[PDB]
Order: structure tokens, then C-alpha cells, then sequence
């Protein structure tokens, strides 16, 4: 069945601010959370991601900068 | 053969006032980092070398565990050669450094440069003795000072922290004068050899 | 003096760091902020967190890693080039040895005076859970600066 | 007991292998004075805990041994002692002869040992030259030529950043020396507090130098009223740290003389030099009224009514009634106080002032006013809350 | 052969610090530039 996404007030405002500047300019970000299939869905923390030359794509995700944030976001519980 | 993490501790006191033993002093500890990092990380994987300071200028973390020795060399800069000494602070800084690292559930080692007998509190070192034993922490004491400084509370720290055989302490005395600092440490159990478990 | 303008997103996300881990009074979280410190009005457009460990019984025990900031700044360079480190924030009203010393570590990557922010996790009393303070010497003297809340057009809507 | 002849000679051989590259004349000057007890720049180790006021003959000897002083004991021996300690020798034959050792020699050390921030602690390489820049003209000719060099030290104060506060206060000591021999001690009293006022960690001096430091503070508060009064130094560890005789009681005498109003008590304890200036008696009467001026906020009246008549200030300041009008004009004109006075009903209502740090009956009346603010919460507040 | 090798290792390592710094910059400076360039003329510099 289709999931029902419940976005917290903190994550909803970050996604709007990161993709804010400019009409033509495209950006990208990552979403974190812990939920189970069918209900229980949620969004905890969101943060922007580095952009490659292709803009939005699968290869634009950098696991090097992503792995360093996991230990940083774990102290305050932002890591998911 | 030996899988462990190395923590370099920079501790200074009033006995560190000598800045040149033969032609130099405290400048040889900078070049010794390249020999220690090359004999551990480059020799075998899962061996990381950090740098902290519990005395001198400020009791902070100079550099964490990295993949190169150059970031450790930047931490040795801006360090007071003559300053206050806190023994209980340097042990807690390394415990927090060894708590968050890569390849956990392993053997841990602390390499401390000890220029002074370090007389502060006897009971404080006893409570910190059983704390490092539960995490399998190896505190290695290297003596410089003036000639040899022993038969004091410094040697009492070695016997008090050892439940196991090889997992705690190794004594290394550096003779003043034109002596190689990296050679005495390489031949010592500090680098590879015993201590692995 | 100077002025401090903090977006409502920073003050809203800073309080959330306390509830997620159920932090007790023995631990205090520390984090960083971004913006432009060149002008007289400090503007905070971003905030992050740091794996900061501290002992409550000993004020001489603290752990702060600056390598996590280097890897994080390189990620922001591909996102927003105008974001630089203007200071840092910590949790709890009390100012101890661990909080006053770590202010100098952030001065290496910050050209101007790092902004000091004391975050109240219990939000007890009046308004403004996080007060904006500046570090200046004549002994470090922390002076209060006017706190204003102003955001962009899309953030306020 | 010889620290330099015996203790310094023996310990110099043990430290830094065998000798710190000593010269054959190192033991020559030690055996020169013998039992005459002339230490004469004890040269690092001994010199830290031992001071020498005698005229040294070794001034040009250890200058080449500075390279060995860092690796032996510390580099602070140059900035704290030795070439910077020459002011304790009190030798007038060295006037303007120290440009080689205390100026040119530091330039040779700045290109070798400490290039920018130096080693070990900070502050080295700054106080070395900057201390003797102003001291050039502080002797010989008049201090007018020294003032032009004081601004150059203030420009380097904001640019340079030093952890210890003794370097910042050292620049204020040179500014205070300019106003020591000049009139208008109000500017001298402001610069004197900048060197040491409330600061515990900085300005570390012996007990004998605390009396001489308070001697300049005693003559600074005579001819001017600015920055509170003699009672300000009572809270600070200044007046309590000195002796009550040998003309060091000028701070204590004029403190209680404000309420008593007897000039002859302070005149008998001073000399003819400072007693021949009428300014001393003119500004002393202000502090007698200033105590009454502090009563215009909350003292007696709890109704927040500010009233001061001419009769209360006439007996306290030992001044007649006709000079009351002329006293207020001179106070506002000189910038001492602001406000206006009532010439009809003979009343005084003042303006913003500098209330002291005093406590007790002062804080007792100020906390009772806040109770009236809290009592109105139970009066006007409860009525508006229910409505 | 002795002192020169000590200072050469520092300059060689610092050259590798900027090498990894430009390695990520070379990928950014080439990718950020849009390959389908559009014809344009600057009226005023």
C-alpha cells in the first residue's frame, strides 16, 4: 500500500530553505528518519547534499561527506 | 600481528625547562611521529595514531586519528614547552578520544612523554587505574627528565594499573645526549612486538 | 556594539537536540552556526551539531574534534559558498571551564569574533531561550547583545 | 649565604650538560665582590627568586649567552629580568646608553629566537622593545617629548594580542609617568587605576612596591574629584595593604575629613608644597557635598522625592550661604555634575551621576523601593488581571 | 643529504596537501562550467 509521510515542523522548514535561492538554480538534499512500512512513517532530520556537475542524480551523493556527518549527528540524535 | 590504536600524549612540567639535550630537544619528537606512523599504519592496517595534550598550553585534543602523519605534525605546533601539568586530565582526554574511533572492540594504547615524576594524588591514579583496564588501554611511559627520574609516584602508576600481562604498561628510559629517539621507541615494545591481545 | 539576528529555524532545531537523546544534566551538547560576521548585524542562516563529550564532575575534561568540521565545511562549499563559521553554541545556562576554553578552538576557522550562544534546554521563563553574547576582554567579559528574529521571505511564510 | 656566588655557580654546572657554554670570566665577576653581597643580575635561575639592585658589571657579558638561556631555564628571564630589570639598578650613568643592549640587541634576538609569536608562552618579543621606547624621554629632558612616543605604544596595543595583562598595563604605566610631574592629577588618577586597580592576576609586585604605588594614588586624588573618591580605594586591596604612617595616610585622613570638616587635621600631616594650592581645598568641599548628593535617590524619603536644600550642604562642606550659588556654577562648568538648582525655595535637583559601589543602608533603601513595585502588583495588578 | 632531506619531506607533504585540495577542485571547476555554452556579448565591462 502507499505510505503516508508525516514530516516534522523542523524538517519541513529546512527543505524549503535549502531549495529556496533562485528559480533556475537546482540543489539537492538528504532526508533522515526511522519508520516502518505501512504506517509509522516519519521524517526526523534533513540536510543538504553536495551537488555534482549533473545536478540531481544518483552519483551526486558523496558517501565520504555523508559518513562524517553520521558520527556528528549521532550525539544529538539527528543520525538516522 | 598487532592491531591497536596509538595516542600520543604531550605532558610538560618544571623539569621540561631544558630545551636542548644534545643539539636539540622537543624538536626530535616531531620527526619521531613519521617513524611511528610508518611502522604502524603503513606496516599493518587497522592501526591509527592520534595526538592529544594534557599539559603545557591547554588540555585539548591536538589531532584525532587520521590516515596521514601530516595532520599529527600540525597538532604539535603551538605548544608551550614549560607549563602546568595535569595527569588526571590527560587520561580522561584519551578515554574520550578512544571512545569514538574506527574499528572498535580492539586493543588501545596510550603513548605519553613523561619528563617529570608527576606527583599529584595517589588515590586519583588508583581510581583511574581500573577505568583503563576495563577498556583494555595500554599506557606507555617514556622518561626523559634529567638523566633518569624513577622510584617515585611515576613508577607506582605502572604497578597499580596492571591486572593483565601485556595490556597495560611498558617502561622506556631515553638516555640524554646524541641518541636516536625513534630507534629507542622502535626497539621498545611500544611499537608492535608485545602488547597485542 | 553589534547586533545578532537568528533565524527561527536555528532556535527551533537547537532545542530538539535535547529531547532526542534524553540528555541528563551531566552532559551538554555543543554545535556550530553559519552566516556572515563581517557586518555589524550577525545573521545566522545555518546550524549544525558536534559530538561533544564532557564530564560533569570534572570541569577539566572535554573532547572536541575539529576534523569533523573540516569535512563538513567541504560539503557546504558545494552547496552554499557564502556560508562561513561565525561562531558556536552550547547547551545549558552554566559556564564552566570546558565551555570557556573551547571558544578558542573555533577562532582558528573564524576570522571575526565567534558568536557565543547559551541554549536553555528547559525553556524556563520569559522568552528567548538562547541568549546572544559576545566575547571581549578589558578576564573574558561576556556582554549581552540585542536579539532580533528576522528570516527570509520563504522561511517566514 | 651567597645565592649568586655559591648556589648560582654550582647549579650552572649541573644544568645544561656541563655549563651553559660559560666564558672564563663567568667565575671572575663572582669572585670580584666576594662577601660584599653584590648579586648584580643573578643571570636566570637564581635571578628568578632573587633580586639585585646593585649596579651590574656583567650587563654586556650575558648578552651573548641569551641563546643558552632558552635551552637552560626559560626565555622569560630576558623580558622579566636582566636587560628589562635595569630600572631596578638606579644608575644614572646609563642614561641613553642602553640603546645597544635594550634596543639594538633585541633586534638581533628577534631575527633568531622569537620571530613573531616566539616559543613557549606568548608576550615575548613585544614588551622587550616597547617598554624602553617611552622610557627614553621619561628621563633627561621634559616629558613633553615622551608623549609623542606614547601614542605609538597604544597603536601596537590594539594590533598585538598577548595572553598576560602585564604588557597592557605596562603601557599604562608609561602614560601615568607623563602626568606624574604635571598638574591636573585627574588624568593621572585615571591612568594610575589602569595599571592596577581591581585586577588580582596581573601586576605582581612585592610589598614594598605596593606602598610606592599607593603613594602616587595618594597625590592623584588630592587636586581632583573624578572617579568616585578616597572610599573607592578602600574596597580595592590598596589602602588596606599599606601602612598608616610616613605620609601614607593621606588616603585615610581625607576619607573621614569629609564628614568632620576640619582642614587643619590634614594640613598638619602634609608639607608646604601641596598645602599652598587652593585647588586642594576647593575640590575637597565637593566630596563633602557629593556624599549629600548621593542621598538624592533613595535615603530618607520613601516617596521618591528628590530634595536637597542649601543648609544641609553649608555645614557639611564648611562653606557660607552666599557661596552656595557660586559653587554650583563652578561644578557644572567644569563637567563635575549636571543638573539645576532652585533659587526661590533654595532647593537642589540633580541629574545623572556616578553612584559608588557602597552597600548596606544604600542597598537596604533600594530593595525597599522594589517592594513598593511588588506591592503595586498586589494593588494595581490584581485589579487589571481580574478585569 | 642530511639536513636537506628533513625540510624536503615537509615541502613534499605540503605539496600533497594542496594536491588533494585541487583534486576535488579540478572535478568541480570542470563540472560547474556548463558545456553547452551560449553565445553572448558583453556590452560594458
Amino acid at each position: 500500500t502507499k505510505e503516508t509521510v508525516y514530516i516534522s515542523s523542523i524538517a519541513l522548514l529546512k527543505m524549503l530553505k535549502h531549495g529556496r535561492a533562485g528559480v533556475p538554480m537546482e540543489v539537492m538534499g538528504l532526508m533522515l528518519g526511522e519508520f516502518v512500512d505501512d504506517y509509522t512513517v516519519n521524517v526526523v532530520d534533513v540536510f543538504a547534499m553536495p551537488q555534482s556537475g549533473t545536478g540531481v542524480s544518483v552519483e551526486a551523493v558523496d558517501d565520504v561527506f555523508q559518513a562524517k556527518m553520521m558520527d556528528m549527528l549521532k550525539q544529538t540524535g539527528r543520525d538516522q | 600481528m598487532v592491531l591497536e590504536a596509538t595516542v600520543l600524549v604531550i605532558d610538560n612540567s618544571e623539569y621540561s625547562r631544558n630545551g636542548d639535550f644534545p643539539r636539540t630537544r622537543f624538536e626530535a619528537q616531531i620527526d619521531s611521529v613519521e617513524f611511528i606512523f610508518q611502522a604502524k599504519r603503513n606496516s599493518n592496517p587497522e592501526n591509527t595514531v592520534g595526538l592529544i595534550s594534557g599539559a603545557g598550553a591547554n588540555p585539548r585534543v591536538l589531532s584525532t586519528f587520521t590516515a596521514e602523519f601530516g595532520k599529527i605534525l600540525a597538532g604539535l605546533h603551538d605548544t608551550q614547552i614549560e607549563g602546568k601539568l595535569h595527569m588526571a586530565t590527560a587520561l580522561q582526554i584519551a578515554q574520550l578520544t578512544l571512545k569514538h574511533r574506527q574499528n572498535k572492540v580492539q586493543h588501545q594504547r596510550i603513548v605519553a612523554f613523561v619528563c617529570s615524576p608527576i606527583s599529584d594524588s595517589r588515590d586519583e591514579l588508583i581510581r583511574l587505574a581500573k577505568t583503563l583496564k576495563k577498556n583494555n588501554v595500554a599506557v606507555d611511559i617514556i622518561n626523559f627528565g634529567e638523566i633518569e627520574q624513577n622510584t617515585e609516584l611515576l613508577d607506582e602508576f605502572i604497578a597499580a594499573v596492571n591486572n593483565p600481562q601485556e595490556e597495560t604498561s611498558h617502561l622506556l628510559t631515553v638516555t640524554p645526549g646524541p641518541r636516536l629517539l625513534y630507534e629507542n621507541i622502535a626497539s621498545s615494545p611500544i611499537i608492535l612486538e608485545e602488547g597485542s591481545s | 556594539h553589534e547586533k545578532v539576528t537568528i533565524a527561527p529555524l536555528v532556535l527551533l532545531s537547537a532545542l530538539d537536540h535535547y529531547e532526542r537523546t534524553q540528555t541528563k544534566e551531566n552532559k551538554r551538547c555543543v554545535g556550530v552556526i553559519l552566516g556572515d560576521a563581517n557586518s555589524s548585524t550577525i545573521r545566522v542562516t545555518n546550524s549544525f551539531a558536534l559530538p561533544f563529550e564532557e564530564d560533569e564532575k570534572n570541569s577539566d575534561v572535554w573532547f572536541l574534534d575539529h576534523n569533523y568540521i573540516e569535512n563538513m565545511n567541504e560539503m557546504c562549499k558545494k552547496i552554499n559558498a557564502k556560508e562561513k563559521l561565525i561562531g558556536w553554541y552550547h547547551s545549558g545556562p552554566k559556564l564552566r571551564a570546558s565551555d570557556l576554553k573551547i571558544n578558542e578552538l573555533f577562532k582558528k576557522y573564524t576570522q571575526n569574533n565567534p558568536l557565543l550562544l547559551i541554549v536553555d534546554v528547559k525553556q524556563q521563563g520569559v522568552g528567548l531561550p538562547t541568549d546572544a553574547y559576545v566575547a571581549i576582554e578589558q578576564e573574558k567579559t561576556f556582554l549581552h547583545l540585542p536579539c532580533t528574529i528576522e528570516a527570509e521571505e520563504a522561511e517566514e511564510i | 649565604m651567597f645565592n649568586n656566588h655559591e648556589i648560582d655557580t654550582i647549579l650552572s654546572t649541573l644544568r645544561m650538560e656541563a655549563d651553559p657554554s660559560l666564558h672564563p670570566l663567568f667565575e671572575q665577576f663572582e669572585k670580584f665582590y666576594e662577601e660584599k653581597l653584590w648579586f648584580q643580575l643573578s643571570e636566570s635561575l637564581t635571578k628568578f627568586f632573587d633580586d639585585a639592585k646593585s649596579t651590574p658589571l656583567r650587563l654586556r657579558l650575558y648578552d651573548n649567552f641569551v641563546s643558552k638561556f632558552y635551552d637552560k631555564i626559560n626565555q622569560l628571564s630576558v623580558v622579566k629580568y636582566l636587560l628589562a630589570s635595569l630600572k631596578d639598578s638606579k644608575d644614572f650613568d646609563e642614561s641613553l646608553k642602553y640603546l645597544d643592549d635594550l634596543k639594538a640587541q633585541f633586534q638581533e634576538l628577534d631575527s633568531k629566537k622569537q620571530r613573531n609569536n616566539g616559543s613557549k608562552d606568548h608576550g615575548d618579543g613585544i614588551l622587550l622593545i616597547d617598554s624602553e621606547i617611552a622610557r627614553t624621554y621619561l628621563l633627561k629632558n621634559d616629558l613633553v617629548k615622551a608623549r609623542d612616543l606614547l601614542d605609538d605604544l597604544e597603536k601596537t596595543l590594539d594590533k598585538k594580542d598577548s595572553i598576560p595583562l602585564r604588557i597592557t598595563n605596562s603601557f599604562y604605566s608609561t602614560n601615568s609617568q607623563y602626568f606624574k610631574f604635571k598638574n591636573d592629577f585627574n588624568s593621572f588618577y585615571y591612568t594610575s587605576l589602569l595599571y592596577l586597580s581591581t585586577l588580582e592576576p596581573s601586576t605582581s609586585i612585592t610589598l614594598a612596591e605596593r606602598q610606592q604605588l599607593a603613594y602616587d594614588l595618594s597625590i592623584s586624588a588630592l587636586l581632583g574629584d573624578k572617579i568616585y573618591n578616597f572610599g573607592e580605594l578602600l574596597h580595592h586591596p590598596i589602602m588596606e595593604t599599606i601602612v598608616n604612617d610616613s605620609n601614607y595616610d593621606w588616603l585615610f585622613q581625607l576619607l573621614n575629613a569629609l564628614t568632620v570638616g576640619d582642614f587643619d587635621k590634614f594640613d598638619s600631616l602634609i608639607k608646604v608644597q601641596i598645602s599652598k594650592i587652593p585647588i586642594l581645598a576647593q575640590h575637597e568641599s565637593f566630596l563633602r557635598q557629593k556624599i549629600c548628593l548621593m542621598t538624592l535617590i533613595e535615603t530618607v524619603f520613601v516617596k521618591n522625592i528628590r530634595m536637597l536644600s542649601f543648609e544641609d550642604i553649608s555645614k557639611a562642606t564648611h562653606l557660607p550661604k552666599d557661596n552656595v550659588e557660586h559653587l554650583v556654577m563652578r561644578a557644572i562648568s567644569l563637567g563635575l555634575l549636571k543638573g539645576s538648582i532652585d533659587q526661590v525655595n533654595e532647593l537642589v535637583t540633580i541629574s545623572w551621576v556616578q553612584p559608588r559601589i557602597i552597600s548596606g543602608d544604600q542597598i537596604t533603601k533600594m530593595k525597599d523601593r522594589l517592594v513598593e513595585w511588588n506591592d503595586q502588583v498586589e494593588k494595581l495588578g490584581k485589579k487589571m488581571e481580574a478585569r | 643529504i642530511r639536513i636537506f632531506r628533513s625540510e624536503l619531506q615537509r615541502l613534499s607533504h605540503e605539496n600533497n596537501v594542496m594536491l588533494e585540495k585541487i583534486k576535488d577542485n579540478k572535478e568541480k571547476i570542470k563540472n560547474n562550467r556548463q558545456l553547452p555554452y551560449l553565445v553572448a556579448n558583453v556590452v560594458e565591462v
